[PDB]
């Protein structure tokens, strides 16, 4: 009796922790347990992240440990703010986003004790700059395919957004487990606090960048120049023939003085306007 | 530039289905379709794409 | 206006003069301070004119929302003696009125001599005559949805077929194809169940009079069955039935929400509440749903917060927008924040002035859900009217803003906008009909769908048709639901697409590789593009020269159901039947017939799968496209008071 | 008549104006 629009919100910050915690054994299955709070029939939200420590060698997830749970979490408590356990995450260094059988077996012991258990899978290597990859999961029961009846009872156009992966299909999606879509809340003060602190400096503005070192790098550059320049003669004569294709698939093995030539200049420019500039807005600010 | 960001979209999606293997047709056969000699692998019957 | 006055006595007569001004005043002047000084002007002419015409005094009087001068013209009209030209403009002012504006006018009239104005007024006759025309002619195909009922599977496809069927009897109460098969109905549940019993309701709209003991089979004491929500739907289904028409009903509605079980069936109760009055403001419905939202439960938002803009739809209210508002800052709870996304854009509904003080505090709100919300009120807030600003807020929104449901939405707000001028509407959705956002997409084919729905434009076709095999599952449904409204009740009229579409949807409910929600806007598709028989349309405008409120606010509310699909059913409210309709001096239909002036082929019917006199007896229909080639036999015993050019109920005269 | 055209275009105009600052808009996210 799901409503195929759970929505699990997770958080700006529990996402850092889980992708530190899945790059650090990035070989191997690391888990934790995730402190959320069940708010709506139709949304879990989670707070906060803490991970568990490894048994030790093998790449498993094979199972938790009552007491450093309980230690924890009485721990947190006293300082931060009570929060409940409403789902596991172990990162899959670069298979991609699935339960396999260990983890759906592991995954309906925490359903056992609480029905809206929410397991999320992140993956470390595969999320690259803007796509993080995490596709949280949930099982389904074996009576309704034996029953035949589908699950999720679907009341709206919100779950059937995103086209689930291929490799995720091959494994139990939609058989023996279903994804529930995961979304992100970010407010101003951690955005401004993040973004606006990330790449930043405090006085490298006005540093002249070793005047003796820049007019040398200038004359390497210049220098180079003068054979590239000579080589976009030969580059222009012999170009518009036939074939464009034949052209096109003739500069996959010797420099095109075309393109390299603009790098340098692009580099060329800047440097200078930013150098100079920074000189006259010197000679202005201090004396 | 809407193209541009279309085109690069979708080689992700498109750099993923399986490569093509290389093979050499020793001799053509009947109703379209040839016999060709896989790199290290056997000889295969294959038919023939209409383009 | 001096010029003006003294231009209308001129060497020239008013046989077109004076009746382009009006027209072209309509269509080009924006500001309203100006609109209303040269209208009330052209109500002068009437007025002191010889033998002066009363079609169009009203007409041009509702904008001026003068409820009290209305009442005076028409009771100079009985004073006069004559109930003929006082009796037509009283239908007229009824269907393209304020439901205030028309409250506004009994009480003149009421503070058997009180009956015909009462009733002319309520349009009761009308509806009965509304459900007397449906009925009379019901062509619809079981053929149709039997080719839909082999693909039936335990998907949502059963509750989206359930869905189709219903807008094909909209108001012809031949609830038949649901029960002939019964079975298969009970094979869906635990949601269809609301959605099933919703689409008793718009079957059986109008049947006011026998609606109570409809419902009364869905009764704690007769049946008491497992389920709840099929009891809970019947709050929903009285709305349905009872769409913009609240009689008895508001006290049994409120009878039934003032006690309150688990809200399951309250969703129903402020749904159905708010279809029943909508556009009242009573203070007392809105009081009640307050404790009803505040209750801050997920499955009771999503009806609280529709429901009180649905009620106090077109109010301003300072107390409202603050408590809507208000609540929409501190519900952790989002389905609720839901519902608020349209609750307070109806409520600022045809103002497209006094939305700027909350347009601009939507529109900049941090919670996505607010920021799209603001987009619905300028939506709404310049419902018609090609501004140029709201566009230029609302294109730059649709283009750079990050949320994509914000950018969605921002591009279905255009439809509503630029409607007036269908021509020129593609001329904005074509570079974004193929944008990178598959989400920018959706909003563009829906913007395309509501926009020019009524009329089956060329190059609005052309543009669906490449994105009718987008690669992406739910870009298609918008693609599809886009033809089938631009397309409907046509007939090889507008372009031999007609044909080729319906073999389209086919194909794609028959296949077992297509996307099961891409189907769902197919089956949908199939069930709209067959509206009520083929004898429904909908046009947010209606032939008087008004834009039809029940319409505006129906089309908003269907385009929302990616969040709630027993919410799609909000789209009876904008079909309107495309007949016309010839009565005696009071009461009696009679049985007279008028031909066309075209070919019998565009005309004809789809039929289940040379003249130039086509024949249609009084209870006939005529698609408004070919409205103006019909025939009015002068031989005949009758003549019509109104002209034979815009549809609608006419007062046949006698000669 | 030509009222019906003065006014006509003016509209176009104010119209054209509006496309170009979409255009030009989506220019500066298209590229991001
Ligand atoms: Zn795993």
């Amino acid at each position: 009796a799901v409503d195929t629009a759970e929505q699990v919100y997770i958080s700006s910050l529990a996402l850092l922790k889980m992708l530190k915690h899945g790059r650090a054994g990035v070989p191997m299955e690391v888990m934790g347990l995730m402190l959320g709070e069940f708010v709506d029939d139709y949304t879990v939200r989670v707070i906060d992240v803490f991970a568990m420590p490894q048994s030790g060698t093998g790449v498993s997830v094979e199972a938790v440990d009552p007491v450093f749970q309980a230690k924890m979490l009485d721990m947190l408590k006293q300082t931060g703010r009570p929060e409940m356990v409403v789902g596991w995450y172990h990162s899959h260094p670069g298979f991609g986003c699935w339960l396999s059988g260990v983890d759906i077996n592991t995954q309906q012991s925490f359903e056992a004790l609480s029905e809206r258990a929410v397991a999320v899978v992140v993956d470390p290597i595969q999320s690259v700059k803007g796509k993080v990859v995490i596709d949280a999961f949930r099982l389904i029961n074996a009576n309704m395919m034996v029953l035949g009846h589908e699950p999720r009872q679907t009341t709206s156009n919100l779950g059937h957004l995103n086209k689930p992966s291929i490799q995720a299909l091959i494994h139990g999606l939609n058989r023996h487990y279903y994804s529930i879509t995961i979304n992100y809340r970010k407010n101003e003060l951690e955005q401004k606090m993040l973004l606006n602190l990330h790449k930043k400096s405090w006085m490298e503005g006005l540093t002249l960048q070793d005047y003796s070192e820049h007019c040398k790098h200038n004359e390497s550059v210049v220098k180079e120049m003068l054979e590239l320049a000579k080589n976009y003669n030969k580059a222009v004569e012999e170009e518009d023939k036939m074939t464009p294709e034949q052209l096109a698939i003739k500069n996959v093995g010797k420099q095109d003085p075309k393109r390299h030539l603009e790098e340098h200049v692009d580099v060329l420019m800047t440097s200078n306007i930013v150098q100079c500039l920074a000189a006259m807005l010197d000679t202005v600010v201090f004396k | 530039l809407n193209a541009k960001v279309r085109l690069l979209r979708e080689e992700l999606q498109l750099l993923q289905e399986q490569g093509s293997y290389v093979g050499e047709v020793v001799r053509a056969m009947d109703k379209k379709k040839v016999l060709v000699k896989v790199h290290p692998e056997g000889k295969f019957v294959v038919d023939v794409d209409k383009n | 206006l001096d010029v003006f006055e003294k231009t209308i006595l001129e060497s020239n007569d008013v046989p077109g003069m004076l009746a382009y001004s009006l027209k072209l005043c309509m269509s080009l002047m924006q500001n309203k301070q100006f609109r209303n000084k040269v209208l009330r002007v052209l109500v002068k002419i009437y007025m002191n004119l010889e033998k002066p015409d009363f079609i169009n005094v009203c007409q041009c009087l509702i904008f001026l929302d003068d409820p009290q001068a209305v009442s005076d013209i028409l009771e100079k009209l009985v004073k006069e003696d004559n109930l003929l030209m006082a009796y037509q403009i009283c239908f007229d002012l009824y269907e393209s009125a304020s439901q205030q504006f028309l409250s506004s006018v009994i009480q003149n009239l009421r503070t058997d001599q009180t009956l015909k104005m009462i009733k002319i007024l309520s349009g009761e006759m009308a509806i009965e005559l509304h459900l007397q025309f449906l009925i009379r002619n019901n062509n619809t195909d079981l053929m149709i949805l039997k080719n839909t009922k082999d693909a039936v599977r335990n998907s949502v496809c059963h509750t989206a077929t359930v869905i189709a069927n219903s807008f094909m009897h909209c108001g012809t109460t031949s609830d038949q194809f649901l029960r002939d098969n019964l079975e298969w109905l009970a094979r869906a549940t635990n949601w269809a169940k609301f959605t099933a019993t919703a689409s008793l309701g718009v079957i059986h709209k109008g049947h006011e009079k026998e609606a109570l003991q409809l419902m009364a089979t869905y009764l704690p004491k007769d049946t008491s069955p497992g389920s709840a929500y099929q009891e809970g739907g019947g709050l929903y289904a009285l709305g349905l039935i009872h769409a913009n028409h609240g009689g008895d009903i508001i006290d049994y509605l409120l009878n039934q929400l003032k006690n309150a079980s688990n809200d399951i069936v309250r969703h129903g109760g402020s749904l159905g509440l708010g279809l029943a009055a909508m556009g009242t403001a009573r203070q007392d419905v809105y009081d009640l749903l307050k404790t009803n939202l505040y209750q801050d439960d997920a499955v009771t938002g999503e009806a609280a917060g529709l429901a009180l803009g649905l009620v106090m739809l077109g109010s301003k209210n300072a107390q409202a927008i603050e408590d809507m508002v208000g609540y929409a800052q501190e519900t952790q709870h989002e389905k609720i924040l839901r519902g608020l996304a349209v609750g307070i854009a109806l409520v600022m509904y045809g103002r497209m002035e006094e939305a700027d003080a909350l347009i601009e505090s939507l529109c900049r709100d941090k919670d996505p859900i607010l920021r799209r919300s603001g987009m619905y009120t300028v939506a709404m807030a310049y419902c018609g009217s090609g501004n140029n600003k709201a566009i230029r807020r609302l294109l730059h929104v649709a283009v750079s803003d990050v949320n994509d449901d914000v950018r969605r939405a921002a591009v279905e707000s255009l439809g509503f906008i630029l409607f007036r001028t269908p021509e020129q509407c593609p001329s904005v959705v074509s570079l974004l009909s193929e944008s990178y956002n598959p989400h920018v997409r959706y909003g563009a084919a829906m913007a395309l769908g509501i926009c020019c729905a009524g009329t089956g434009n060329k190059e609005a076709i052309n543009l669906l048709e490449p994105m009718t095999n987008d690669p992406v599952n739910y870009v298609r449904q918008g693609a599809l639901i886009a033809s089938a409204l631009i397309m409907i009740q046509q007939t090889e009229i507008t372009c031999p697409k007609v044909n080729q579409f319906r073999q389209l949807y086919s194909k794609v409910i028959n296949d077992k590789h297509d996307d099961v929600m891409a189907k769902f806007g197919a089956i949908l598709a199939q069930g709209i593009l067959d509206a009520g028989g083929h004898n429904v349309t909908i046009s947010l405008q209606s032939r008087t020269g008004h834009t039809h409120m029940p319409s505006v606010v129906g089309v908003l509310v269907f385009t929302q159901f990616w969040f709630w699909f027993p919410l799609s059913h909000f789209l009876s409210l904008a079909y309107t039947p495309t007949c016309v309709i010839g009565l005696n001096k009071d009461l009696k239909m009679p049985k007279v017939q008028y031909k066309s002036n075209c070919k019998p082929s565009t005309f004809a019917y789809p039929a289940p799968l040379e003249p130039n006199f086509q024949l249609l007896d009084n209870p006939a229909r005529v698609m408004p496209a070919q409205l103006k080639v019909l025939t009015m036999p002068e031989t005949c015993r009758y003549q019509p008071f109104k002209p034979l050019s815009i549809g609608g109920i006419i007062i046949l005269k006698d000669t | 008549d030509l009222y019906s055209r003065y006014k006509k275009l003016q509209q176009e105009l104010e119209f054209l104006e509006v496309q170009e600052e979409y255009i030009k808009d989506e220019q500066k996210n298209l590229k991001k």
